[PDB]
Order: C-alpha cells, then sequence, then structure tokens
C-alpha cells in the first residue's frame, strides 16, 4: 500500500506512473491512463504501448513553420557564427568569388573562401580547414528552430545533459529561448539547442531543448538561475516522469547510451517508454515480479531504474 | 497578386474571386478558382531572374501542344496567357482535378491509366526547334560532389544524411555521371524531365480525362528521363509510400513482394509508351536500360524530397535506397524485372 512498495528497485516517480499503467495477460491488451491500447500480436502491443506510453509519461498529450515566430527566434539568439572544422577537399577558383569544397563531418559542401578562419589561407586538399558558419539553422529540425553555440563542441562529442522547458505558448517560448541562450554564452557552454517554430504545437514540455557537452554544470547552473524567475507562468507545471524535475516545468536528463546494437537514433523519451513497454509486456508473458520485469528491461537498455533520466556507468 | 491580376485584366479575364480562390502545391505560388467573370483558372508564378527560363519552357511546350488534335492522348488544359516577364502564367481549370499522387494513395491509378500515361509519354516523344537543348539538372552531379552552403542551410538533417550517403558511395555517383554522359550519345526527344504521379491531373474526380501538367523542365534530352521517372515513381511508391521496427530482411520482403504486385502497373505504361512510340527501341536499344537507370536516381530523388519533414532516415527510406542503388548499378537487369525489355 505505498506505490514504492510494490514497485521496489525503481525511481518512485516512476513507480507511481506503473500504476496508471496495466497490461493484459497475453499482451495484446494494455491501458495507459484510460488510453486503452489493443493489437492482435505481443509484438504490435510492443509498439502501439511504447507511444501511449510516451504520449502520456513523457509528453503529456491527450504542420507548418510560422516565419513572424521564426523572425523572432532568430533574433533572440546572442550570436551568429560557430567555427568549424572539416578536411579542404578542393580550392575552386571562380572571378566571381573564390569557393571551398569542404568535407564537414555531415556532408561534403561548397562554401565561399570569405568563411576562411584557420588557416589563413586557403591550405592543401586534405588539411582541416575552420570556418565561419550561420549559428542558426531553421530547417535542421523539423518543427523546430535549431541554433548551435559559438563554441564548437567536443571532438569525441561525449555525453549530452538535455534540458527540457515546458514553454505554455510561443510568447513564453520567445522570452524562455532568449534567456537560456543569453545564460549558456555568459556560462561559456558547449552546446546545441531548439525551439518550437510551429505556435499551433504549444503546449509542449519539450517546446525548448538544450544540449549541453563537456561539463554540464556551469551552463545548467546559469539556465536554471536565468529561467527560474518565469517557472511555472511562463512554463506550465508538469514534467515528463523519466526526467530529473530542476523547476516547475524545467527537467533533465541524458542522451541514451544503449550498449545494444539496434538501439540508436531513438530520442530520450521514446528510449525510455520502449525499454519501459518492453518491460511491461516480458512481465505480461508469463504465469509485484512486475517492477523486477521493468527493473531488468531498463538496465539492459543501459537505464538506471532507480535514476533513469540517467545511464549505468 | 497585383501581377497576376494584371494579366487576368488585359486577357478579359477581370480579377481573382478571392471569396472561391485556394492555393495549389508544388514549390511555386500557384491559385486557382473562379475569376469574376465566372471563367475557372489555373495561375501560376515563377520567380524570375534577378526573365523566367521555366516559363519559356513551359510556353515552348504550349505552342507545340495547340498543334495536336482533340484525340491525342497528350493534351494542355489550355493556355489562357502569359507575362514572362513577371512569371506569371495562366491556364484554363480541369475541373474537380484529381492529382496522380491522390489516385495512386487511393489505388486508382490502375493498369489502365498507366497506358493511358504512357501513350500521352510516348506522343510526347514523337514530336524541336526552339526546344531548350540545355541539360536537365537531374540527377544534381555538382550537389554529388559538394552541395552549396546554401542548400544546406534550408535542408533537413535527415536530407543531409541522404545527400551524404549519396556522396560518399563513389559507386552511385560514378554511375549517375555515366548516365549524363550519354545524353549527348542518343536521339534526343522533347521530355518533360519532371515527371512524377503529381505532374498529372485527371478531371471529374478521377473520371475524367489525363492531363501532364508542369512543364517548366521541358527540354530537347533523353526519352530514358521520362520513362525512368515513370517507373521509378512506382518503384518508390511499392517499396516506400505504402509502408509509410520490423528486421531489414523483413522490410526487402515487404518491398519485394509489394514491387512484383506493382510491376504490372510499368508493364502497362511500357505498353501504351510502343503504342505511340513503336519506333523507340529501333533507334535507341539503350533506351530500357538507361530508363532503369533513372528509376533508380528517381527514388533517391524522392527519397531526399521525403525526409525534409524527418530529422533521421528510417529503416524503409534505407532499405529503399538500396533497391535504388540495385536498379542504377545494375541497369540491364532491372530493366527486364521492370519488364521494359522487346
Ligand atoms: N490546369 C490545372 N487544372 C487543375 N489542377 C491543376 C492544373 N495545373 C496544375 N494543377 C494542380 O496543381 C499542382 C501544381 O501545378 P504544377 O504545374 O505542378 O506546379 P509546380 O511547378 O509548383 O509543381 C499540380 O500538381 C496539379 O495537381
Ligand atoms: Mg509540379
Ligand atoms: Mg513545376
Ligand atoms: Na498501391
Amino acid at each position: 500500500a505505498s506505490p514504492v512498495a510494490r514497485h521496489r528497485g525503481l525511481a518512485p516517480r516512476l513507480a507511481e506512473a506503473l500504476d496508471a499503467v496495466s497490461v493484459a495477460p497475453g499482451a495484446r491488451r494494455a491501458s495507459v491512463a484510460g488510453r486503452t491500447v489493443t493489437a492482435d500480436s505481443p509484438r504490435d502491443l510492443r509498439g502501439r504501448l511504447t507511444n501511449a506510453l510516451y504520449e502520456e509519461l513523457h509528453a503529456g498529450r491527450h504542420t507548418l513553420r510560422d516565419p513572424a515566430l521564426e523572425a523572432r527566434l532568430a533574433a533572440a539568439v546572442p550570436h551568429r557564427t560557430t567555427p568549424t572544422r572539416g578536411r579542404l577537399v578542393e580550392v575552386l577558383r571562380r572571378p566571381d568569388g573564390d569557393q571551398l569544397v569542404v568535407r564537414l563531418p555531415e556532408v561534403t559542401a561548397r562554401v565561399p573562401a570569405d568563411r576562411l578562419l584557420s588557416p589563413s589561407v586557403p591550405p592543401a586538399p586534405g588539411e582541416t580547414v575552420e570556418l565561419a558558419l550561420e549559428a542558426a539553422r531553421p530547417a535542421l529540425s523539423p518543427g523546430f528552430f535549431y541554433v548551435m553555440g559559438s563554441r564548437p563542441l567536443p571532438r569525441p562529442a561525449g555525453a549530452v545533459r538535455r534540458i527540457f522547458l515546458h514553454a505554455r505558448d510561443a510568447d513564453a517560448a520567445v522570452v524562455l529561448w532568449g534567456a537560456a541562450l543569453g545564460a549558456l554564452e555568459e556560462a561559456a557552454a558547449l552546446y546545441h539547442a531548439k525551439v518550437l517554430s510551429d505556435p499551433q504545437d504549444f503546449p509542449r514540455r519539450d517546446a525548448v531543448v538544450l544540449y549541453l557537452h563537456g561539463d554540464h554544470r556551469p551552463g545548467e547552473r546559469a539556465v536554471t538561475e536565468a529561467v527560474s524567475r518565469y517557472a511555472g507562468t511562463l512554463t506550465g507545471p508538469d514534467t515528463s516522469v523519466f526526467t530529473e524535475e530542476l523547476a516547475p516545468g524545467v527537467a533533465a536528463a541524458w542522451d541514451p547510451q544503449d550498449p545494444r546494437p539496434g538501439q540508436s537514433g531513438m530520442s530520450f523519451g521514446q528510449h525510455r517508454a520502449f525499454a519501459l513497454a518492453s518491460g511491461l509486456i516480458d512481465c505480461a508473458l508469463a504465469d509485484p515480479g512486475r517492477a523486477e520485469h521493468v527493473v531488468r528491461a531498463l538496465r539492459e537498455a543501459g537505464i538506471d531504474p532507480l535514476h533513469p533520466q540517467n545511464n549505468l556507468d | 497578386v497585383p501581377a497576376v491580376n494584371a494579366l487576368l485584366l488585359r486577357l478579359g479575364l477581370g480579377r481573382l474571386d478571392a471569396a472561391a480562390t485556394t492555393a495549389f502545391g508544388g514549390r511555386n505560388d500557384n491559385w486557382a478558382g473562379p475569376t469574376t467573370t465566372g471563367e475557372q483558372v489555373f495561375v501560376k508564378t515563377v520567380t524570375p531572374l534577378p526573365g523566367c527560363p521555366e516559363l519559356d519552357r513551359s510556353l515552348s511546350f504550349e505552342d507545340l501542344a495547340a498543334r495536336l488534335t482533340p484525340a491525342s492522348p497528350l493534351r494542355s488544359p489550355g493556355l489562357l496567357g502569359a507575362d514572362p516577364a513577371a512569371g506569371v502564367m495562366v491556364h484554363r481549370l480541369v475541373p474537380g482535378a484529381r492529382s496522380g499522387a491522390e489516385l495512386a494513395l487511393d489505388g486508382d491509378f490502375d493498369d489502365d491509366l498507366c497506358r493511358s500515361a504512357g501513350r500521352a509519354v510516348g506522343t510526347l516523344h514523337g514530336l524541336v526547334d526552339g526546344l531548350d537543348t540545355g541539360e536537365a539538372p537531374l540527377p544534381p552531379l555538382s550537389w554529388l560532389k559538394a552541395l552549396p552552403w546554401s542548400a544546406v542551410q534550408e535542408r533537413s538533417m535527415a536530407q543531409i544524411a541522404a545527400w551524404q550517403l549519396v556522396q560518399d558511395d563513389t559507386e552511385v555517383v560514378d554511375a549517375l555521371h555515366r548516365l549524363r554522359d550519354l545524353e549527348r550519345t542518343v536521339p534526343l526527344a522533347p521530355a518533360h524531365c519532371d515527371l512524377r504521379f503529381d505532374q498529372f491531373i485527371r478531371a471529374d474526380e478521377g473520371a475524367g480525362e489525363l492531363y501532364l501538367v508542369d512543364w517548366e523542365e521541358f527540354r530537347l534530352a533523353d526519352p530514358a528521363r521520362d520513362v525512368g521517372a515513370f517507373a521509378g515513381e512506382w518503384l518508390f511508391h511499392a517499396t516506400y509510400s505504402v509502408f509509410a521496427g520490423l528486421t531489414h530482411e523483413e522490410i526487402v520482403a515487404r518491398g519485394s513482394a509489394s514491387l512484383r504486385r506493382h510491376l504490372p502497373r510499368i508493364a502497362a505504361f511500357w505498353q501504351g509508351y510502343l503504342e505511340c512510340r513503336p519506333q523507340a527501341l529501333a533507334l535507341d536499344a539503350g533506351l530500357p536500360e538507361r530508363a532503369a537507370a533513372y528509376a533508380g536516381w528517381h527514388m533517391y530523388d524522392r527519397l531526399i524530397a521525403t525526409a525534409e519533414s524527418h530529422a533521421t532516415l528510417n529503416p524503409v527510406a534505407r532499405a529503399a535506397a538500396g533497391i535504388g542503388r540495385t536498379v542504377l548499378l545494375g541497369p540491364s537487369a532491372a530493366a527486364r524485372t521492370l519488364g521494359l525489355s522487346a
């Protein structure tokens, strides 16, 4: 007769949630907070229940972009340039303006040579160059305005601390956006960030997402200081069950670190939900030893069942 | 709006009836609906050169099409006027237009519609002075060596990732270079060069006649571009559109079974194409092979367009790209399998 009592080995926030969740014997039927879900296979209930868990527990539910909103989000960014390394494939020489063919990590691109920043002069093809590329990238992330930080991200990339801001609506987003960017710069943070650029999809708990690299503590402290002012007025107070709350509508976690070949390109929220769905299904396919099935699935996916916002070392 | 109204006024069409106008799709701003004089029009605007090579090519088609019998499987809606300086064209509206993309999703682009489409394209390719002889930028060979930075800032993470996979596939890039090189070694024909299902429209909610539209890329060019595009559209419908996690082998198995069930659609098109262009293989024996190679590229093309709304490439995308690679690097076998032989 405590949710922690019946769900030992699991973070309390998660134990509380699993009381809104049941899977029928045989795993052809499940129920997430009145959101019933059915399938004809155990295997298809895995994908549907994952979705129901993701909506109810991570996102909290149950087309185009906007040039006005984008213009205001674009203006809020405190910088305009992110230096970027890649290997010079070839200097192209034009009278209308010389150009550099550069292998960036994500693509081979044809860059104006006026963007070179190091070396001071186009080197031989094969030499690392460094280029002043726009910080803002409004098409990169569909549904979102994306910005890279002024300071280049570490080479091994490393573990990425995610921070989610539950903007209530577009106006709050602009303010939270600006405050968070101001804060992260001043703190010399290594990050990318993005904010919803579609005014008809607020509220969302991930209306703003910050990706902090290197040492996240300075930038997290800075952001928490900068936004706690607004936290509950501009941010709705609810957050994902899988995250560590830092304040009303301000939540944090790490990018999944699943050491299983098949698991990749999965968001934090989709990954946690999938692990949870699997454990819940494996449970239903026998006959609480239910919490153990859930605990096993989280651990196999690399999630710390006591702190699921974190991964195992 | 001003430049459009100016043209409607001068043609005797009055103005666009804002109460009944409606925007249609494509990379251009388009308007359709009734004018204050009651006439139904389709208006297209194209951004001029800082005129407008896409409208000059579209008009070069309308000039050829006006000298055609009303029995031609190839029909224009009817050009009402144009202002190429201002980037504006006006055509007769086709009442209750359903696009070939809608028909294919609904299950209505059947074998017999595919045959009429082949007849239209075969008719096209028979018809050449005053055709742009410049090469169509598809496949985009400069982009396969390096995307312009301005293009990267307008693409999704998945489109960029798809570009990168193509750029680093040396065999694919070399095959696409060979494919474009061959265009100056074959008998050319009047060609749309931008053919997809959404460039076809059928009147009367799908019960009317068949039009092929969007002649912005109309050129004297390799006929294989249009045949390949039609095959590639079916390829892409069968191995991607209908599927939108299994194993990769299961995605491949489903995709393969789905393609086989759709091969008659490509067969009908090629039947129809030969009905109206019976001398095709006599002049170009390589046409099946080249068509299959364009069908391969067309899948990459369609997969890169579809990714604009995604942040990662899903496993179906990747499986479909794998089929595209197989058709491109093995064009003689894909031609036979696709039914483009004899
Ligand atoms: N005359 C017309 N009557 C009805 N619908 C049309 C007509 N012309 C074009 N459309 C529809 O509008 C769409 C856009 O036309 P299109 O010429 O392809 O423009 P874009 O160059 O922007 O692709 C077509 O795909 C077709 O579905
Ligand atoms: Mg079009
Ligand atoms: Mg067009
Ligand atoms: Na189909």
